[PDB]
């Protein structure tokens, strides 16, 4: 296990995927051409985890750009770093899925999954020992949700023992104005809980509120949303791209952050918050960073950690600092805010330090939590789903493509039982 | 016992292929591969994931070896029109 | 959609590009809106044709303006590229300008472009395409150039040379503009004058680039791809007699690039494509003589040809689905222009792809090649017995390779071949294969597991019916099974299946395929679907189902395969049930259809299975379930098995299944238990019956004694199984001993010191209890046989004894499961009596039930708070007939209009809390609703607490002013505090609710009075509660209530100050600091709490004293503060 | 690509046709193209290259390409033969001296490779003139009976008054719909 294949479905998934690749290339020193030009050996000590060695000492990406239409596929290939990818790693159709989960999971997706599983086995063949998978898609869009959840199922059916990790982007009425996004979201959950092993919750409402209230923006754009999603991805995967003993592989991270099979939704957080074209000369101390990373304002999900109980917490501090001070601050935070931590999983807060801070910031902090408060992100979906399904609105789009009300009933039931289990585990031994 | 018999049958198939010089050698060898596949697909209701992956990899390697042996022993002639067959 | 509705919006957005080009604040939003509006027509771009002409005029007038800045022209190029990718470049660039005057300007723009500017690539792409449009002019470039020697020395470069240089420079870029260059290669090098002066040069440069490029570097690969694309475009859009003199040289360089061994899938596709265009250059185009007589529009050889065919055949066996399709298309194109005799030589090779069945790629390639050859009519009648035969196997290709199935591509290609056969042959030379082809497509259109294969088979059937008209019952099977009806799999397997099998031409093959394939599938769902299909198709063919299929299944039920045995057992059970149902409609027994042979095998399914200990293990669980289903079906069909050892064996198996449910997968457990109780209910109602309304005394004494002696087992799964096994007993077998079973389940739904964690037992106990009440019904004077008035009270007491059942075990409130089941038992009891003897519904018991339901309808669990509300609405609206005693049934009806009830989402707190809080107005349910609101307010969820507090504040506004209202609610809340003290379930949330209510400022009219009884008793309750604790939440919650109640003047104020001073020196420094902070806050907030001008010293000694020090150092400060506040100093023992 | 997408693409391509308009200069090609669409005839100028038009008739999307009949333009006609479903050959009746030249021009257009399978509709334009040759005269002078590889049909018309123009397109569409259309 030392090679991870990257996948990205839908426009948002491809854009989020292209941004993360650019970020990890700028952090590792890999210029758009593909040659190393950094200034640290650690950048090359774990370069084979995401790149492949090729003639001339070149580092070729290991991603697979997947879509049902050509727009996003041409946008990424023409980007500043577009040349980095492989010309035969772009697999797309012409018509899209029109915000329909059925069209993207049973028709166009069901037809293009054949070619998708061709490039996938091409990347797995050039991997000494595959470690897992890292898909980047959204739960709102039709093509991004349906065909991407169809690729998770196909991988779980093909590769028996392989970790599955995704970066689900939950939509929000504040950003988009499409009415069938509640249905496109609920169904997706019904698959994840029964397919994916790890899944990060990146609510769009939280990003909108952080961009409109904290960063002061009159018209937050999709360029601001991708600026917050890529930083979170670079922060949560800093342990897999550099040396480390806590979570060096995906199996260890899963075993440490997945206390139950169905419960594996992790709300990420990153500090200090920044935006495009902004340089903060002030360097926050370690206590300030530790206090801000745990704040609900710095959370990528629309859930307050205080209104819940933690299960597994993993913090990472990137920047030149002392380990004793970080350990003391973590111990103080665990002692003071002890009521917000379950006492039935001892040693459930891990801390790590790295000597490679992000670009443009001298001191950075990360937070991957497994609190039961994440249930709030689903309850909101529940209301919309039920309100739209009871009067039968825009349902002919699904029933007319092979689906039926049984699937919606099943997904609603699974999601509702996931909320009850979360509430029960939150009040364990009350 | 399942892993033991699977390894035994794999070794037997490998030994038979290493000495395959007849279509009957390769044809019998291609009926032990069908039996193994049928056994494995009927035992995935109680087997682990690592064992299933190992079995799939072994089956793929054996199929590749059988295809290579068939291509080597039976070199298919190039395409040619049927004009003036006699 | 139907037409373009966003016309004005799009027009305004396009007329806004001249004020959103400088700053990018309003530039990104416009692009996002345009993309979102254009993506809606991605699937219907034809609906934009009548709008893409005026939008291109507006977009062209901006880029054509010389005073249009770089940022403004680039914005107009992005919108153009968006429109192109939406509609299509082939249909969009055709309308672009193509005059002669537009030849020099456009080119000039292409000269002022930076290839290293990724922020404006859309400008470099579209522009190139526009150039390709200006090469469709019928003039020469020398005429447009005129005189080139106009300047001294430095000569002017012609337009042809400029275009050639631009094309050579952009066929080797990584961006999307290389592709555009390929468009110019097919519009520039194919011209009459350009070919005469730019064909040898362009072909020598391409060969050199192909010879000195590697597929192991990033650049070389791009150059090779560009050169291959240019060559393909030249050979496609070029002439045959201008390009034929170069096809041998090109073929050689292509073969030298050793591409078939590269791991670059796109290079191989381009090489194959270039191999078929070069090949078609060696042969003249031919025309289908067979047209104008087989359907309407709607509804000498060079040596290189052999090498091309060999390369195509080698490519057919590729691993990628893209290269296979390309090679198939190439083979089809090549065969479409070859002699009638030599073409067959190719078919003979395609058949070789079907040698090994394990090579799915070879089969797919062969099927694609056959389809491509048949679409053009190039297959001779002699190849019908060999090709069609293969196709019958390709339509049923579904093999498993461990955990991933295969054959979806094979069956999809089999449908395309069948569709092409409609025009490949004539109606006369396809007669002896119409029936086989038709039924084959019929089985694939109704019985495939993939919707794509079903739709492909349906389309092929429609094509065959429309172009040939030889399929039996084509119109019927075409009108019922279409693009919409075939979408559903259940309909195709149950509804459409019977309609298609109604004819005698599809009864035998359909059932045969269902019995020899679908029933033996590798998925339980598919097996159940096939079983249901056979059941539905068992009433259109009783003789065939009882004489050829039933014996066929009896031999397969004993096969070694587990899935095959399960499928055969299911098919036999379904056939028996269908035959019984058919015989019931003719006053005849079922033994007439099922001969002695059938009766024997059916009486040997369960016995033989037990002889091979086949019931052990995970695989044995599926045999156990199948045997249970078979026994249930046989007992429901009324079989002549009364008085035989088979019944004893069946009883044993059912008893073992329940005595070993703890050995069943939790995931597939609840199912195996509801499948054993159901089978027990049919067997004990068809065989345990000596006379009408009686049963064997001996059989009734052994069963009940055995089941009532197993309700006290030490295993919980066995208890639950026996509980449900006692709730399914027939009424003829409970007559005479109903009180015993009633007393048994009552103990099974009770909680003893040893049965504290047995939450699942009470659930099934209550489920069985109500089940027996609904079987025996209500009868006057019959305690041992039915529900009389002598047993109605005990059942209600047992049902209301489980309400107070909250169990916070490791998992959480497992009690919610027991508190749910009870809510159902009453819902089936009070209703039942309401339909017969409503007088038994007592008043006090009904009021208590209504109170418990209202209480449960306000918990913190949305799931169980939605069930309680539904039960309440089902017991309040009930008017058929309505309930005798319902406290405030008029107020409840006015608050819950039956009309506006079905549209209320009780599961969502927002649409549930605002309505449930209105029940406080009823004094009867006031306490029970306040308790629920309290236990729900002190939870931990944000939305729940917010919605509860909002509803409480919106409700207390109407009673805060009224004194008697604030004198009745406050008393009720203080009674809930005395009712639930030291409970640890209501105590914690009740303190938080009181703190919130005091902070909001509700009990203000009482603060004016000194020593009000309310606060007097609240202080004593807080003293009794907070005293002796450990957890920090209770301590903090208690310190908050104290500092909030300090506001009340009188001796209560002094007592609260003393309690706060005492808590100040808690055992934990954190509690001390919290108490100090809260005391400082409540001192600086309120007024008149400290006199004699001693507040300054108090605040100073409070802010200066370090509460994080030892106890011996803080005790002196505490004593000083007490002395300064006039409070007795506690002692220390 | 599956069968559903293949059928969708085939149906989409079936709803599109190509009608290449050819003929000698000063024949009345632009006039006929403008009269068939309903534009003005008093403001028409000789094509300095080639014009393109798109319309919808009887549900079929007709794309007409009117090329100039000038001497220096005939050599470029080969650039408009790809994907040609119909060939509208216009012939001026009053033009009696250059007829021989108009017969050689239509005769060579028939021996092409790309234009092998495509309907032929010959419009005898300018029929209301005094010295306008009849239909039989143009049919015999151009030798239309010798044509056997293409479905031809002569039919006079007059763009100045818009007469006998709808029948020609109707016959062209009927002949195009009589044969099977298969992708490539
Ligand atoms: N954060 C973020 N969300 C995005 C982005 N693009 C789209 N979304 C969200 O994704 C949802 C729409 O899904 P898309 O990604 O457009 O869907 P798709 O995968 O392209 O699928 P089809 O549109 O059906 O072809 C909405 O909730 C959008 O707000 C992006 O760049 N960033
Ligand atoms: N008398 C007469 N003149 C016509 C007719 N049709 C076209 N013309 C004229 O012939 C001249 C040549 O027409 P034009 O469209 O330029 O033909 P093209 O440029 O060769 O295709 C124009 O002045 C037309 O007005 C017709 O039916 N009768
Ligand atoms: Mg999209
Ligand atoms: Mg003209």
């Amino acid at each position: 296990m030392r090679e991870i294949v990257h996948i990205q479905a839908g426009q948002c998934g491809n854009q989020i995927g292209a941004k993360f690749w650019e970020v990890i290339s700028d952090e590792h020193g890999i210029d758009p051409t593909g040659t190393y030009h950094g200034d640290s050996d650690l950048q090359l000590d774990r370069i084979s985890v995401y790149y492949n060695e090729a003639t001339g000492g070149k580092y070729v990406p290991r991603a697979i750009l997947v879509d049902l239409e050509p727009g996003t596929m041409d946008s990424v290939r023409s980007g500043p770093f577009g040349q980095i990818f492989r010309p035969d790693n772009f697999v797309f159709g012409q018509s899209g899925a029109g915000n329909n989960w059925a069209k993207g999971h049973y028709t166009e997706g069901a037809e293009l999954v054949d070619s998708v599983l061709d490039v996938v086995r091409k990347e797995a063949e050039s991997c000494d020992c595959l470690q897992g998978f890292q898909l980047t898609h959204s739960l709102g869009g039709g093509t991004g949700s349906g065909m991407g959840t169809l690729l998770i199922s196909k991988i779980r059916e093909e590769y028996p023992d392989r970790i599955m990790n995704t970066f689900s982007v939950v939509p929000s009425p504040k950003v988009s104005d499409t009415v069938v996004e509640p249905y496109n979201a609920t169904l997706s959950v019904h698959q994840l809980v029964e397919n994916t092993d790890e899944t990060y919750c990146i609510d769009n409402e939280a990003l909108y509120d952080i961009c409109f209230r904290t960063l002061k923006l009159t018209t937050p754009t999709y360029g601001d949303l991708n600026h917050l999603v890529s930083a979170t991805m670079s922060g949560v995967t800093t342990c897999l791209r550099f040396p480390g003993q806590l979570n060096a592989d995906l199996r260890k991270l899963a075993v440490n952050m997945v206390p139950f099979p169905r419960l594996h939704f992790f709300m990420p957080g990153f500090a200090p918050l920044t935006s495009r074209g902004s340089q903060q000369y002030r360097a926050l101390t370690v206590p300030e960073l530790t206090q801000q990373v745990f704040d609900a304002k710095n959370m990528m999900a629309a859930c307050d950690p205080r209104h819940g109980r933690y299960l597994t917490v993993a913090a990472v501090f990137r920047g030149r600092m002392s380990m004793k001070e970080v350990d003391e601050q973590m111990l103080n935070v665990q002692n003071k805010n002890s009521s917000y931590f379950v006492e039935w999983i001892p040693n459930n807060v891990k801390t790590a330090v790295c000597d490679i801070p992000p670009r443009g910031l001298k001191m950075a902090v990360t937070f991957i939590g497994n609190s039961t408060a994440i249930q709030e992100l689903f309850k909101r979906i529940s209301e919309q789903f039920t309100a739209m399904f009871r009067r039968k609105a825009f349902l002919h789009w699904y029933t007319g493509e092979g689906m039926d009300e049984m699937e919606f009933t099943e997904a609603e039931s699974n999601m509702n039982d996931l909320v009850s289990e979360y509430q029960q585990y939150q009040d364990a031994t009350a | 016992f399942f892993v033991a018999t699977f390894v035994r049958e794999r070794a037997a198939v490998e030994e038979l292929l290493e000495r395959a010089e007849s279509v009957e050698r390769l044809e019998e060898a291609a009926s032990r591969l069908q039996g193994l596949q049928k056994l494995i697909n009927d035992s995935v209701f109680f087997l682990a994931a690592y064992d299933l992956r190992q079995g799939q990899e072994a089956l793929a390697r054996l199929q590749a070896a059988l295809a290579e042996r068939r291509r080597g022993l039976q070199p298919k002639k190039r395409f040619a029109f049927k004009t003036r067959g006699k | 959609l139907e037409a373009f509705g966003e016309s004005a919006e799009t027009r305004a957005l396009l007329g806004r590009l001249r004020e959103v080009h400088g700053g990018g604040a309003e530039r990104e939003v416009a692009l996002e809106r345009f993309r979102v509006i254009m993506d809606k027509y991605q699937e219907q771009p034809h609906l934009l044709d009548p709008h893409l002409e005026w939008m291109m005029n507006l977009l062209l007038d901006i880029v054509q303006d010389q005073t249009s800045p770089a940022s403004l022209v680039h914005l107009a190029f992005k919108f153009l590229y968006i429109i192109t990718k939406v509609r299509g470049y082939k249909t969009f660039l055709r309308l672009f300008p193509h005059e002669v005057a537009d030849v020099e300007p456009v080119l000039d723009l292409v000269t002022i472009q930076n290839p290293k500017d990724h922020e404006a690539w859309e400008t470099r792409y579209m522009l190139l395409l526009w150039l390709s449009v200006t090469c469709l002019i019928p003039f020469d470039f020398s005429r447009l150039d005129g005189n080139l020697l106009t300047q001294p020395g430095q000569a002017r470069m012609s337009i042809m040379d400029r275009i050639l240089q631009i094309a050579e420079s952009y066929l080797i870029v990584s961006d999307k503009a290389r592709d555009a260059a390929a468009v110019l290669v097919s519009r520039f090098i194919t011209r009459p004058d350009v070919k005469q002066s730019k064909m040898a040069e362009f072909l020598d440069w391409s060969l050199c680039n192909l010879a000195r490029s590697s597929f192991q570097t990033m650049q070389g690969v791009i150059t090779m791809d560009g050169t291959l694309q240019a060559l393909a475009q030249i050979f496609k859009h070029g002439k045959r007699e201008d390009c034929l003199p170069y096809a041998a040289t090109v073929l050689r360089c292509l073969d030298g690039c050793r591409l078939p061994e590269s791991n670059q899938t796109l290079l191989r596709k381009l090489g194959v494509k270039l191999v078929q265009r070069l090949g078609l250059t060696f042969l003249k185009p031919k025309v289908a003589a067979w047209r104008y007589q087989r359907g309407c529009r709607s509804l000498d050889v060079p040596e290189g040809v052999e090498r091309v065919i060999e390369q195509l055949l080698v490519g057919l066996k590729d691993k990628d689905t893209v290269v296979r399709w390309s090679a198939a298309k190439g083979i089809g194109r090549m065969a479409g222009r070859l002699p009638r005799a030599l073409a067959d030589d190719v078919v003979g090779s395609v058949l070789d792809c079907f040698s090994f069945q394990e090579t799915d790629k070879a089969w797919h390639g062969g099927c694609l090649a056959l389809a491509e050859l048949g679409r053009r009519g190039l297959l001779l009648p002699s190849r019908l017995v060999d090709v069609v035969a293969v196709i019958l196997k390709a339509l049923t290709y579904d093999e498993k390779r461990g955990a991933c199935s295969v054959g979806t591509n094979v069956r999809d290609a089999a449908c395309y071949v069948c569709w092409a056969f409609a025009r490949a042959y004539e109606p006369q030379e396809l007669k002896p294969f119409v029936t086989a082809i038709s039924s084959a497509l019929v089985i694939a259109a109704v019985f495939d597991r993939d919707i794509n294969c079903r739709r492909a088979a349906s389309a092929a059937f429609q094509e065959n019916v429309g172009r040939q008209g030889t399929f039996p019952h084509g119109i019927d099977i075409l009108t019922t099974a279409d693009y919409f009806a075939v979408g559903n799999r259940s309909n195709c397997f149950l509804v459409i299946s019977v309609f298609i099998a109604g004819f005698p031409e599809y009864t035998q093959p359909m059932i045969d395929h269902l019995v020899t394939m679908k029933i033996s599938h590798w998925d339980g769902v598919i097996r159940e679907l096939a079983a249901r299909a056979l059941h539905n198709l068992a009433q259109q063919a009783p003789e065939f189902s009882a004489t050829q299929v039933f014996p066929r299944l009896l031999s397969m039920t004993l096969s070694p395969d587990l899935h095959m045995r399960h499928g055969s057992i299911l098919a036999c059970a379904e056939v028996a049930y269908a035959l019984y149902k058919l015989a019931a409609q003719e006053n005849r027994p079922v033994t007439d259809h099922l001969d002695e042979q059938a009766v024997q095998g059916l009486k040997q399914i369960h016995q033989q299975l037990y002889d091979r200990q086949l019931y052990r293990g995970l695989g044995g669980q599926l045999m156990r379930q199948a045997v249970c289903v078979l026994i249930e079906k046989l007992s429901l069909s009324k079989m002549p098995f009364r008085g035989d050892t088979v019944i004893d064996g069946w009883q044993w198996l059912i008893n073992d299944t329940l005595r070993h449910l703890h050995l069943i997968s939790s995931h597939s457990r609840q199912q195996m238990k509801d499948a054993a109780v159901s089978a027990l209910a049919a067997l004990c109602s068809e065989y345990y019956m000596k006379e009408p309304g009686e049963a064997d005394p001996a059989i009734q004494e052994e069963l009940i004694t055995q089941y009532l002696a197993e309700l006290r087992n030490p295993e919980e799964m066995t208890r639950c199984g026996f509980s449900l096994a006692l709730g399914a007993l027939p009424g003829f077998l409970l007559k005479g001993r109903l009180q015993q079973v009633l007393t048994g389940l009552r103990a099974v739904t009770h909680t003893s010191p040893e049965d504290v964690s047995f939450a699942e037992s009470r659930r099934d106990g209550l489920k069985a209890i109500a089940r027996i009440c609904q079987t025996v019904g209500v009868k006057a004077g019959a305690p041992d046989e039915a529900v009389c008035g002598e047993n109605v009270s005990q059942i209600y007491c047992a049902l209301l004894g489980c309400m107070d059942d909250y169990t916070t075990d490791s998992r959480g409130d497992v009690g919610t499961w027991v508190r749910k089941a009870a809510m159902t038992s009453l819902m089936d009891l009070t209703l039942l009596l309401a339909r017969s003897q409503p007088e038994l519904i007592e008043a006090h018991t009904c009021e208590r039930i209504m109170c418990c339901v209202a209480q449960q309808a306000s918990e913190k669990i949305d799931r169980f708070r939605a069930h309680a509300a539904s039960v309440f609405l089902t017991l309040l609206h009930f008017d058929s007939p309505p309930i005798p005693h319902v406290p405030h049934r008029g107020e409840l009806e006015k608050l819950f209009p039956r009309s506006d009830v079905a549209s209320v989402n009780w599961s969502a707190p927002s649409q549930a809390f605002p309505r449930i809080t209105q029940l406080l107005g009823l004094p009867t349910y006031r306490y029970h609703v306040l308790l629920g609101l309290v236990v729900s307010l002190g939870g931990l969820t944000e939305s729940t607490i917010r919605h509860s507090t909002q509803s409480l504040f919106e409700y207390m506004k109407g009673i805060q002013s009224d004194p008697q209202a604030l004198g009745s609610f406050s008393g009720t809340l203080l009674q809930i505090f005395e009712d639930n003290l030291l409970n640890e379930r209501v105590s914690v949330p009740l303190l938080k609710t009181l703190d919130h209510v005091l902070t909001h400022g509700c009990f203000d009219i009482f603060t004016t009075e000194e020593d009000h009884p309310f606060a007097v008793k609240l202080l004593a309750l807080c003293k009794k509660e907070i005293k002796n604790s450990k957890d920090i939440q209770k301590l903090l919650s208690g310190i908050a209530v104290f500092c909030e109640m300090v506001q009340f003047p009188g001796d209560v104020r002094r007592q609260a100050l003393l309690q706060l001073c005492l808590l100040l020196c808690h055992r934990f420094p954190l509690i001390r600091k919290t108490t100090a902070s809260q005391v400082y806050e409540t001192l600086l907030t309120y007024s008149d709490v400290v006199g004699a001008d001693v507040l300054d010293e108090v605040v100073t000694v409070l802010s200066d004293t370090a509460w994080d020090a030892e106890l011996a150092v803080v005790r002196e400060q505490r004593n000083r503060l007490c002395d300064l506040l006039g409070v007795p100093r506690p002692q220390l023992v | 690509m599956g069968l559903l997408t293949i059928l969708k693409k085939m149906k989409q391509k079936e709803r599109e046709l190509r009608l290449l308009m050819l003929g000698l200069d000063n024949a009345g090609k632009t006039t006929i193209l403008k009269k068939f669409n309903g534009e003005d005839i008093d403001t028409i100028s000789p094509t300095l290259g080639f014009n393109i038009k798109t319309l919808e008739h009887r549900g079929f999307k007709l794309n007409i390409w009117d090329v100039g009949g000038q001497k220096s333009l005939r050599s470029y006609w080969r650039n408009y033969f790809e994907s040609t479903d119909g060939l509208i050959w216009v012939v001026d009746s009053a033009d009696r001296q250059r007829m021989q030249d108009c017969q050689r021009e239509l005769q060579s257009l028939l021996v092409e490779e790309r234009l092998a399978g495509a309907t032929l509709l010959i419009f005898a334009n300018k029929q209301d003139l005094p010295g306008a040759l009849s239909s039989n005269a143009i049919r015999e002078v151009l030798e239309l009976d010798s044509i056997r590889s293409h479905h031809w049909c002569i039919q006079g018309c007059s763009a100045v008054t818009g007469e006998n123009l709808l029948p020609g397109i109707d016959w062209l569409l009927d002949d195009i719909s009589s044969r099977i259309f298969t992708a490539d």
